[PDB]
């Protein structure tokens, strides 16, 4: 049952037959060999992914599916903060709500409709067997049921331990099986005493049982537009990615430019970084936080371009209270954070940590 | 028996055990209520001072307000705000003097007004609660100026502006009776009525001289704005009660706090806030002890409770501590607050039986003034 | 009460200087002036900076990382003063140093020290 | 040490609160912070205003008029704090009242209270 | 045998008996000398603070100086002036912050300079003497900043003006060695030499790492500017001595303040100013006591005294009080000053025999820092 | 003896023969019936006096001679303030140096020279005998010796218990013989706790043995001109009275406009007040002090003129530290001060109070 629904999602996950031109599966963009991110080069490098038509580029970076199963379903807590959901703007409630979307998205897998997806699932005799044993006879014959069921199987599959093994060095160190290097221990201490912990730790206080290094909130850290990605996606020079404000039902102009705090698990092997893949190196994503703290000129310059970071895409509702910590990370502390962040790499991806 | 610290250790233990999360934040003080008590610490003339906001019932500090040099604290009887007239200098205790009024939200304790008082006009003196006073409407603050002559400063808390100084005769203390009227106590032994229209000389009536040259009235009379009751002990414990409810001063029968016998054994009032007055109970509380005639500012170990109407003694309390100041909450079954400058502790007693219930220690350096709101 | 003796944590009173979470506190316990164990008193401003310590919880045998944050913009409370230095390192290891006024990041640039809170941020390792 | 008992003057220690000249002193003896019995400590400003008292001198059996003058423009000294009230009258008799900060006439409009000097200004009565 | 308040009583009676007149006035403090000692009182983080100027020979307070929030006192070795970097806010502990440096005449104690520091750049920390520092010529005051990053601010006392912030590595404390040079101690175990102009990137040079990651160097090293001797104890009473008198760092042999048996029995340094250095005697004094390894800021009851060259113990004094800070006069037959933050008292000892000589009580609220001028 | 010397000065003091026209003696201006001041009305009221010639007026008010013997000889003390001397500007060192000047002053007694003073002393057989017995034979034949011996006899006469009897009510109260009335005692208390006792007491602290309510110092309290007295003196409307700076030898401009602190003894019976007689009432004299402290409209007003006080005749070296006490004397305190001052009247002038 829980084994079998997952096992069926396993098959769907890797099946290109779910794209219009049959060139693309979830695995194409969410590649298991790269922590479920897209290794492919598009017109904006690795910033954005190319869909099934071989032409269309998305406007956001393909995030890991690792640990996504730990994110609460989208909600507004009592301190009026939105929390959870899927996609960078949390516009899907959960994994099951999200799973069908790549399928029908012309920028992505590009099936024209649910019916075209159902027809695909019938041509495979193993899906007839597989889906019928989980969902009943002629489930594949009903495009709504078939598409819901694929979404369900795909959500179940992403919730397996395989997607979230918690077997990183950080996990091993927290279970006592090993210790951090001195650099990692210093990284760790910085992380939990500086402003990172205000956003990239599950809880405000106490200890989390399955830490995934995000509080699932929505924050505008004041990132600039990624010009090449934005040009590739064809959304226009005047387009603004409003983040959470784009979730249908969110009207609050204070949510404009706020994006979901990513899990920093596997952060090391899933560059480039941020919602528009704007920064290539892990170090650059960290140095970005200094523009709010440092007094030095260099703090205002993106080390990857030598030019200013750029005007925020959305220059309002920045988390200034959290970002303007009054303290600058020096290079020692940055190195230490990279080391710490590398300990968040799942065991099977420790080989990629070589680069 | 569990203390607040212990109960807090267990709640935290349980939150940790349950894996309950909570956001570190700025607490709001509980809604102001009858048992809220404010202790001001004039800190023995130190340049900066503290106010403790205290939950009378729980014996817990619920907040604090910083003040400058010998600030004058006031508390709106309706609980809607607090305020002080304070004094700072640009270099700790030296340099440019700024006198100002702040008005505070009584739960966030955040200042809602900061009103500069031109020309450093405040009287600088050991804290007499009735040297700075709110009018009953809470719209006006009136502060005493001594230099260069007696005067009263008018501060509009509503438009958040100083208005003007009022010329007055040789008089002291400020007892507002209305939006435009307050009484003072004069050197010639009368009260003056001051009525301030908008412009020009206030209209000043005097009352009958109501005590001789050599009957000495204390610096800290009790005054109940909502009663119009001015309660004024003399050195000997003779208590002048003045009624101001009608707008003009009606003198009540003068009454005595200690017996003619007792006065012969050296029983005298003594301390700072020597007298409390409960509005609803029409009752007077006086700190007394056996003392020499010129030790009138020393601590006292006993409180006498007398009927404001008759002068009958209702209780004698052995406080169990050196008390300098008393006051009471103005609710039913009132607490009797007993502040020891020496111990820096508010001892909270049941006003009925004088029993010590709880105390809050560590209240600054030389706490002296107890303020309570009168809410119902 | 022997100030030089090894410090012995207790998990039964948060206003006492031997409360386990205060193992590297410096100043005053916010709970003693209108805050609580992990919240600031009214009118003060919460720092975002902190110094940490690994404090042994004798209730569960587990050591916890406590990141103490200051409540700032008021004069020192003068209530429940405490100074403990378990694992406290000199100023040059500032993440473990507790003479520093940790008021950074406090709202309105508040940098005056009023009191300190003792929230847990993780388990010790 | 019994604070309610009649105050007993002595003519042997100026830094003690029972020194005969301190009979209506309020605050701190200037002699304890670098002033002397009749001079202000450095950095403070001598008020020209005073409150007076007739203080009995055990020694010559004479009563002297002591006109207390405040040394101003410093934070209260904190040393040799004293409050006596021999013949001290309420604020409406200011000439004999000692809660008042007697700093008027002080240089630089100094009005903060540091300490009080105890000069004789004449014969009593 | 006769106390100073008794001597003064006797001289006043004799002036009254002889009809000797005297004009009441503002005294001047006695000329600064070797036995003058300043005790600063951080008052456990209070927003305003006091320094006591003390004649150590008489044990008499000869003067006071007001300060703001955690000021850094300095005292020109030559006796010509004292100064501090201090912090005030426009509303006691809230509102606009002004950091500033005052310089004071050491006899009148009047501020002769008041220098604003822009952008409130002081490091707010429990008072470390070596976080603000005079260059040897007395013309420049250097102050550490920690936020947003370690930096050192340059203040020109002679032209009475702030000059610039210097960007420095991840290092701490400021031991000036020249009008344009100071050392800091870095997180990586080295010292950094910082050489600075009026403009341009400072010349920054590291020594080698002189201690392991796990040997903790205390926050109150003794530094004698005139000797260029930096005396740096570790938590265990291991003493690092760095000779900076050549203008670069020469690491001297480590000494142990405590014997192996004493260390086996839990003897460790502890307190605030745990160490003093007598320049003329080449003697190190360390506050030590038997204590758990993490009770390193508690008071200590013993001073060990050791030859700085050999590490030989010369004495172990039982101080007879809870001592947090020590310092010594820099003259011959030095005084050993022993300040008890708990007793708020400076005990003044003969540093040779360790005998308590006299004491100065009532020094504020939590006095912590003793400063003497090296005048000879 | 000092008896005989004083007895000779007592003759000289009432003798109009030491004036040019023989119309006036020291007693004409220093009338013992008026605490040794001038009752006579002039072109300027009682503000200034008329000399021997019947028309010349002085530019200063005639001071009492009572208690003048207690003033020290002119000197500068170690804190750099000049103290003592005689005249409102201290231009005389002492009573001796002062005595002869009236005799030779054209606007006063107007003898031409010392020889004329001697000639007059020779016309009276009783002077030949009194002088010669004290200073030796032929003293009156030498003008210098005559004149000096006259000034010495005058000074001695002014040092007798008669000029300084300390029998005022204030003296009797301080001897324990009687009490002050409540108002007088208030005035005394106010006097010693307000700025008054910073200039009108002998000492800064301790108890004075013979109090004359002056520290003998020089202060410019910023008084305006007495416009009619100034008119009557004919000194000119250009003229500035610089008080002490006028004493030869005093060069320091900080002393311009400074006058000797009068002794307040008999003040109740020697109006008009101040160096120029400008104020006819004692109460005015006291109210004048409110102009430095009171913020009220009326403090700028001289109650005798109904108009502003007038700019100071000398608008620098005002004693501001002393005068800007920060405290204003209310009616009550001014009343109480009047009462106190009145107690400084000698027994023999108690009838003059009224
Ligand atoms: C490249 C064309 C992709 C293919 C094929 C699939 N996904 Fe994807 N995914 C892609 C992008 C560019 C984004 C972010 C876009 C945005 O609007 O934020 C995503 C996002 C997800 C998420 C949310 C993860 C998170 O918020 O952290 C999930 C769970 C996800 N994608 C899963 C998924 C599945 C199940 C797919 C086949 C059914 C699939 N994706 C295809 C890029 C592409
Ligand atoms: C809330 C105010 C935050 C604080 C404080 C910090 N981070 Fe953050 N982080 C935040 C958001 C909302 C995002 C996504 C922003 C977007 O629009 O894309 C991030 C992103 C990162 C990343 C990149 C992760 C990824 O792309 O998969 C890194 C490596 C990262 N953050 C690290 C980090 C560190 C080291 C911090 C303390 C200096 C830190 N963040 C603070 C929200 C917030
Ligand atoms: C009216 C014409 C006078 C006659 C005749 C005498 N004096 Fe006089 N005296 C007069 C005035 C206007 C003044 C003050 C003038 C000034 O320049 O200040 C004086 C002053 C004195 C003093 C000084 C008193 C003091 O300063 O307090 C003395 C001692 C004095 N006068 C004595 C004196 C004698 C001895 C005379 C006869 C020789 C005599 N005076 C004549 C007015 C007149
Ligand atoms: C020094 C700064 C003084 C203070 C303070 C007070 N007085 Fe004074 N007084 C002073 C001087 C130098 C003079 C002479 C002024 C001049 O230039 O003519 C005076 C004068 C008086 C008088 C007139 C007496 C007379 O003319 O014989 C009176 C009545 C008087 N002063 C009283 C007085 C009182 C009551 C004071 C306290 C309120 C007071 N003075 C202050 C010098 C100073
Ligand atoms: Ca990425
Ligand atoms: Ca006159
Ligand atoms: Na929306
Ligand atoms: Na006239």
């Amino acid at each position: 049952a829980d084994d079998a629904l997952a096992a069926l999602g396993a098959q769907l996950f890797v099946d290109p037959a779910l794209s219009r031109n049959a060139t693309q599966s979830c695995a194409t963009c969410h590649d298991p060999a790269r922590a479920f991110t897209d290794p492919r080069e598009g017109k904006a490098g690795l910033a954005v992914s190319v869909g099934d038509d071989g032409q269309s580029h998305g406007d956001r970076n393909t995030p890991t599916l690792g640990y996504a199963a730990l994110v609460p379903a989208f909600h507004r807590d009592a301190n009026g903060k939105y929390k959870g959901g899927q996609f960078w703007d949390g516009r899907a409630d959960d994994l099951k709500q999200q799973a069908g979307q790549p399928m029908l998205n012309p920028v992505e897998m590009a099936m024209p409709d649910r019916a075209a997806v159902a027809a695909r699932l019938r041509d495979d005799p193993a899906y007839r067997t597989g889906f019928e044993a989980l969902f009943g006879k002629g489930v594949l014959d009903d495009p709504e049921r078939a598409f819901d069921a694929a979404a369900e199987a795909l959500a179940a599959y992403q919730a397996t331990g395989e997607f979230s093994p918690f077997d990183s060095k950080y996990d091993r160190v927290m279970r006592g099986e090993e210790k951090f290097t001195p650099l990692e221990e210093f990284g760790y201490t910085v992380f939990i005493t500086w402003n990172c912990r205000l956003c990239h730790m599950q809880r405000k206080q106490g200890v989390a049982e399955r830490e995934t290094f995000t509080n699932f909130e929505y924050h505008n850290i004041g990132l600039p537009v990624n010009e090449t990605a934005r040009e590739a996606s064809g959304l226009g020079a005047d387009h603004v990615d409003h983040g959470l404000l784009a979730r249908p039902g969110i009207e609050d102009p204070a949510q404009s430019g706020r994006f979901k705090v990513p899990s920093l698990r596997n952060v090391a092997v899933t560059g480039p970084y941020m919602h528009n893949g704007v920064f290539t190196d892990l170090r650059t994503a960290i140095l970005f936080y200094n523009k709010y703290t440092s007094r030095r000129p260099e703090a205002k310059i993106n080390p990857e371009t030598g030019a200013p970071w750029g005007e925020p895409e959305v220059a309002r509702n920045l988390s200034l209270a959290e970002l303007q910590s009054g303290l600058m990370l020096d290079d020692g502390r940055v190195d230490a954070l990279v080391a710490f962040l590398e300990t968040l790499t799942d065991r099977r991806y420790e080989p990629l940590l070589e680069e | 028996q569990e203390t607040q610290g212990q109960a807090a250790a267990r709640a935290a233990a349980a939150d940790l055990a349950a894996g309950q999360d909570d956001e570190p934040r700025i607490l709001e003080a509980p809604a102001p209520d009858a048992r809220r008590v404010y202790v001001n610490d004039p800190a023995h003339f130190a340049a900066v001072t503290q106010q403790f906001v205290i939950d009378g019932e729980a014996g817990r500090v619920i907040g604090m307000i910083d003040g400058g040099f010998l600030p004058n604290p006031v508390v709106a009887d309706d609980g809607s705000f607090i305020a002080h007239a304070s004094t700072v200098f640009s270099r700790i205790a030296r340099g440019e003097r700024t006198d100002y009024v702040e008005v505070f939200d009584p739960v966030t304790l955040l200042p809602t007004a900061d009103i500069e008082l031109p020309d450093a006009p405040r009287f600088l003196v050991g804290t007499y609660p009735w040297m700075t006073s709110l009018t009953p409407d809470g719209k006006t603050l009136l502060f005493y100026q001594f230099s260069p002559a007696p005067a009263v400063g008018v501060v509009d808390l509503e438009g958040k502006a100083f208005k003007r100084m009022l010329d007055v005769p040789d008089c002291y203390h400020i007892f507002p009776t209305a939006p435009d009227t307050f009484f003072m106590h004069c050197r010639d032994g009368s009260l003056a009525k001051v009525a301030f229209g908008t412009e020009g000389t206030p209209e000043i009536t005097h009352t009958e001289v109501f005590h001789p040259e050599d009957e000495f009235l204390i610096n800290h009379p009790a005054y109940s704005q909502k009663a119009g009751r001015l309660v004024w002990p003399t050195y000997t414990g003779k208590i002048h009660q003045i009624d101001l409810s009608s707008g003009d001063a009606k003198f009540l029968p003068a009454v005595e706090a200690l017996t003619e016998a007792e006065r012969a054994d050296g029983w005298r009032p003594g301390g700072w806030q020597q007298v409390a007055y409960h509005r609803a109970l029409d009752r007077i509380y006086l700190l007394v002890d056996q003392r020499d005639e010129w030790r009138h500012k020393t601590a006292s170990r006993f409180v006498v409770v007398l009927d404001a109407k008759t002068g009958e003694r209702l209780a004698k309390f052995e406080m169990g501590h050196e008390i300098d100041s008393i006051n009471v909450s103005q609710d039913e079954k009132p607490l009797l607050y007993a502040l020891s400058t020496g111990d820096k502790t508010l001892y909270i007693h049941d006003a009925e039986s004088g029993e010590e219930l709880r105390s809050v220690n560590q209240l600054g350096h030389g706490p002296q003034v107890i303020t309570t709101a009168d809410m119902g | 009460t022997d100030p030089r003796a090894k410090w012995v944590p207790q998990d039964n009173d948060i206003q006492a200087c031997d409360y386990w979470r205060h193992c590297s506190i410096d100043g005053n316990i916010c709970d003693c002036s209108g805050g609580s164990l992990t919240n600031c008193p009214p009118g003060t401003k919460l720092a975002t900076a902190s110094w940490v310590a690994s404090c042994y919880n004798p209730t569960d045998g587990q050591s916890y990382l406590i990141a103490y944050r200051d409540c700032c913009g008021y004069n020192v409370s003068g209530r429940c003063p405490c100074l403990n230095t378990e694992g406290e390192l000199p100023v040059y290891r500032p993440e473990f140093a507790n003479d520093i006024i940790w008021c950074f990041g406090a709202e309105d640039d508040a940098m005056t020290y009023h009191c300190t809170i003792s929230p847990i941020v993780g388990k010790a390792s």
